[PDB]
RNA sequence: AGUUGAGAAGCUUGCUGGAGGUAUCAGAAGUGCGAAUGCUGACAUGAGUAACGACAAUGGGUGUGAAAAACACCCACGCCGAAAGACCAAGGGUUCCUGCGCAACGUUAAUCGACGCAGGGUUAGUCGGUUCCUAAGGCGAGGCUGAAAAGCGUAGUCGAUGGGAAACAGGUUAAUAUUCCUGUACUUCUGGUUACUGCGAUGGAGGGACGGAGAAGGCUAGGCCAGCUUGGCGUUGGUUGUCCAAGUUUAAGGUGGUAGGCUGAAAUCUUAGGUAAAUCCGGGGUUUCAAGGCCGAGAGCUGAUGACGAGUCGUAGAUGACGAAGUGGUUGAUGCCAUGCUUCCAAGAAAAGCUUCUAAGCUUCAGGUAACCAGGAACCGUACCCCAAACCGACA
RNA sequence: AACCCACUCCCGUUGAAAAGGUAGGGGAUGACUUGUGGAUCGGAGUGAAAGGCUAAUCAAGCUCGGAGAUAGCUGGUUCUC
RNA sequence: GAGUCGGCAAACAGACUUUGAUCCGGAGAUCUCUGAAUGGGGGAACCCACCUAGGAUAACCUAGGUAUCUUGUACUGAAUCCAUAGGUGCAAGAGGCGAACCAGGGGAACUGAAACAUCUAAGUACCCUGAGGAAAAGAAAUCAACCGAGAUUCCCUUAGUAGUGGCGAGCGAACGGGGAUUAGCCCUUAAGCUAUUUUAGCGGAACGCUCUGGAAAGUGCGGCCAUAGUGGGUGAUAGCCCCGUACGCGAAAGGAUCUUUGAAGUGAAAUCAAGUAGGACGGAGCACGAGAAACUUUGUCUGAACAUGGGGGGACCAUCCUCCAAGGCUAAAUACUACUGACUGACCGAUAGUGAACCAGUACCGUGAGGGAAAGGCGAAAAGAACCCCGGAGA
């Protein structure tokens, strides 16, 4: 579609684990949108930032569940995803 | 010993679950009742 | 404004006009993600927006 | 507190309290508690009494801190070692890791924690799922049966604890790896290309495809010994030694077709069978030849000139670079060949992928045959516990 | 021996445990033990038969209705003269 | 019509003023996956898809479609010559949920009888199937006595009476009176017809000094309003401070109710009656437990007269009276409340009133069906304690 590329990326994820990853490879962690393939953030990648990737993998996060009085509070789950590209064009 | 309750989700869902429930005739009935008293989960 | 968009720009023009405010919702979720936004009120804008010209096209 | 009546009870005042009260006489009653082994909250006696959850033992030091029997590090003692160690399946549901804390919890104290608040953290064509096929069993169009609900069941489509393609070695982390990284591999699919060419079913055949016990073997993992490198020279009596300590590693896949097992083979005509057909299988006839052919661990060669390696050298505490020896003889399994072999009665799963046959269709483009570059392999689960303080027993 | 079972003694009985423990015992290639998945249910199932088991409940479960069942039987029944 | 960004609750960032910003009412657009769930399956909130027309790069995306049963309607065509079954294509409808109410199908036991088998309890509880905003029932083969009354449904009497009953426990009518309501018509089948209110709003009258007090609505002292004087709440007791209270206007736009009105059903709108009446065993319903047992019913077996006939008047028979059975259609009085809205209380006041004033069908207890709690109050206003001293930098 014309859309649904504006969709599949909700930015960065950046953190300890996320900074040491770019800078002793080219790997960079995005917090993709709830349910997306490894197809079509492959082409949100390619055309928002204008560089070729090799290849993508992703997993799911579970949300931390907080007790506390008068509930049980389930926060919000999300699926994440490494983008591993060439070793040029590191991105923004 | 060996008390009285082993679980496993396998078991539970398919004779307790929704569609075990609601593909009988009495099961239904027991939907209706369980939800009209307003419970909040209605599939142990 | 709705009145501005119903004068009659067409069916291509309003349509090549969604694909332009999309890319403004987009900088907006990545400065969020990043620490760079400050107008939260513009956060809260282009959702309302787009939420106009889709009116205006599944309608006449 | 005073005072008044035979009594139920009335009346006037001191302090607390901070906004409602009811002469009189009539009505309407959820109209008066000490007791029901009465009901629900509070607090006593027992009583600062019994116990503090296996009789696998701890003793010093240094540290931190408001405060150490219990926390961290050090030195020395003990205990399990077919588990008190590692790992998969369930089950659990963030208990994993790091900063900040110690009121509550933990049968004591706590600076400690599986405990509070805040961040972090699970990477797959090949490992498990889903996808393909089925066992018991479930549901079941049409259909029979039944006062009504409904019951049983044919086509069919669900249901693994079974059957169906493919990967291992080393590095990395506060916390993940057969998933990332380097290194060498393997399988399946799509798009072109090229050289051609009878394609086709869910239907036939073949195969997949299996019992108990027993014994011959053949290897291999592993374990020791002996060499060989690097280091040492002492327990006080002895010990340059025929001494002492440590290390002597290396995969899947390639090539290979052995130990060993099963098996007649080939031609050529023909045919009451394979519910249609068949050039396939089955049966029959002749002839030639000794048998093919099919399975199969493991050795050797290669993967590997490489990795890994005690160490050494360059806040050298953490790291960066270098790195010697890397071999022979024996003893081996309940582990692989073996889904084999022999024997015994209680006579030992199905179905699909896989190979081949043809029907209708065939337009013989399509479809198939190899060869070839070109690309792809989606989505779920991956943390931690797992003879346990995280699962079942109200509990650490 | 693992493994399944429960013959004896003592300890425990407010237990560490609403049925264990430490010592000794019986079977241990089969009328065996066991993991996953299914089938049979309330005057009804299952049972090498004891009236045993069917979610710590069984000479006929558990739960909600008939139902505030019936009790010549126990217990209690509240301010004055 | 000048402030605003929901509630349990702070600091950021900003939108419009005099109007369309919040905010209230009407109409539309979007409407993820589950669920009758309906493309096929499933462990509810998951997986695998096709078909068609378009777009898109060895990997896809739009847009619709795709369940079974009824009816109809085409096409199609087995043994079988014909031609039915059967198979496809299309159209229309249904399916599920909901507290009570109504009509049918099936239908207990405890308990009463101071035991208990007939009988009661009781055609009650419960379980299924239908339909409606109500349903059912209804227009004389009915009742009365020689007088007459003319559909049904509901309340009050007859009357706890005649009857019935191991003549026990008990169960119990009608005739006749009084009221509510006030229509009758006929062929699904000889030959059919079956103009007001309502969801949003707006105007809405009349008070001043003086004391005490933290604070006046209270003590004083006067005046005014009234088709609105026992309301709420404002720092304590307010007709006149604030919001409201009696009448009118309505309303772009929908809704409903009476009308014209449109089609069609609502349906004004023609006869009639064969395995029928009766009969014989076996049961039900009639207040009526084989009783001298009439009458309605229907499981088995039978069977008429043609409205010169027929059937009723509580065994039965003659005489008199009164009605036309074997085909249909119907308003009103009536029953009910899960849902609203006003109002009202010799109702409750946090162990009461809903199980529930509080984040309650929650926590917890159970493999499940199911059970099921405890929990209100600072002040008029957060003005919710700057600063100092002891303490672990706390409590």
């Amino acid at each position: 579609n014309q859309e649904r590329v504006f969709k599949v990326l909700l930015g960065p994820h950046i953190s300890e684990k996320a900074t040491g990853l770019a800078d002793g490879k080219s790997q960079f962690v995005f917090k993709v949108a709830t349910d997306a393939t490894k197809l079509e953030i492959k082409k949100a990648v390619e055309s928002l930032f204008s560089v070729k990737v090799q290849r993508v993998t992703t997993l799911n996060v579970k949300g931390k569940t907080k007790r506390t009085a008068r509930g049980l509070g389930k926060r919000n789950d999300w699926k994440k995803a490494y983008i591993a590209l060439q070793p040029g064009q590191d991105l923004d | 010993m060996k008390r009285t309750f082993q679980p496993s989700t396998l078991k539970r869902a398919r004779v307790h679950g929704f569609r075990a429930r609601m593909a009988t005739k009495n099961g239904r009935q027991v939907l209706s009742r369980r939800r009209a008293k307003g419970r909040k989960r209605l599939t142990v | 404004k709705a009145n501005e968009l119903r004068e009659e720009k067409s069916g291509p023009v309003t349509g090549n006009n969604i694909s332009h405010l999309l890319r403004d919702q987009f900088n907006l979720r990545m400065q969020k993600a990043t620490g760079q936004l400050g107008q939260s009120h513009l956060l809260s804008q282009v959702k309302r927006d787009i939420a106009r010209v889709k009116t205006v096209l599944n309608q006449q």
